[PDB]
């Protein structure tokens, strides 16, 4: 995997 | 109240104090990740200089994580500088970081950097 | 890097932004206990203001702590002046607060607040 | 209770 997107 | 003094030099010594406390990893409570690299900091003062940061950890679910990862078109050296400007006022802006950098900045919601880029940028056209 | 640019109000900015954080509770990490007022705080800011928040939070041990109470001889209007100061870089001094502020901030090893009052009481004789 | 004396 997750990030910030 | 009206009647107060003020100390000129107290805002920079605080950030200074702040900044040695992050380059000797004391009390800092997340860790940032971008590609690979890791980037140990406070997050109050990444809430303070950053809209994205600010957005993340006034989030009650997110604000409780020690692990942050950015997304993975984020250049590492772009984050880096802008991290190192958070933490001491000075931006090291150079011909081959600037468009990292502002990219970089616009994806972490630093209007003051990004308005900067942009007229630095418009300079050398 | 010998190449950076500054911006001059950023220190503020911050420290401004911090205040904000501790006025609507944000990231408050610790209660300092005075007499029977309580004050929630950033141990970081803490530590960046005081010698004597600086000795206590680098202390492996005391770190972890939410809840700190300081000597019983120390007045609350007192810190909760050198507080506001912490962050807003203003010192709300008064002929009525001038003797229980310096106490305070000897305690707190505050230097610049210590030197300050003398200089102030030093004219009123 | 304990202060920081
Ligand atoms: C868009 N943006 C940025 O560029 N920075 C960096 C700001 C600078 C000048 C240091 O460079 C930002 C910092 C913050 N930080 C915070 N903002 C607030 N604000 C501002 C907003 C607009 C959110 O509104 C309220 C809630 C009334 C008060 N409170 C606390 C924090 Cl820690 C936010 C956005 C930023
Ligand atoms: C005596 N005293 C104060 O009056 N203040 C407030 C300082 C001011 C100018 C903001 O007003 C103090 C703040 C700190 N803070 C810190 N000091 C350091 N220092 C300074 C010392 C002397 C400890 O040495 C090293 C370790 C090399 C670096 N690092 C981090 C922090 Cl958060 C300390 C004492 C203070």
């Amino acid at each position: 995997a997750w990030v910030i997107p | 109240a009206d009647s107060c003094i003020q100390f000129t030099r107290h805002a920079s010594d605080v950030l200074l104090n702040l900044n040695r406390l992050r380059s000797r990893d004391i009390l800092t409570d997340v860790v940032i990740v971008v590609s690979r690299e890791q980037f140990r900091a406070h997050k109050t003062v990444l809430m303070a200089c950053s809209g994205l940061f600010y957005s993340i950890f006034t989030d009650q679910l997110k604000c409780n994580l020690s692990v942050i990862n950015l997304d993975p078109e984020i250049n590492p050296e772009g984050f880096c500088i802008l991290l190192d400007f958070m933490y001491t006022s000075r931006l090291n802006l150079r011909e081959g970081n600037i468009m990292a950098v502002m990219a970089t900045a616009m994806y972490l919601q630093m209007e003051h950097v990004v308005d900067t880029c942009r007229k630095f940028i418009k300079a050398s056209e």
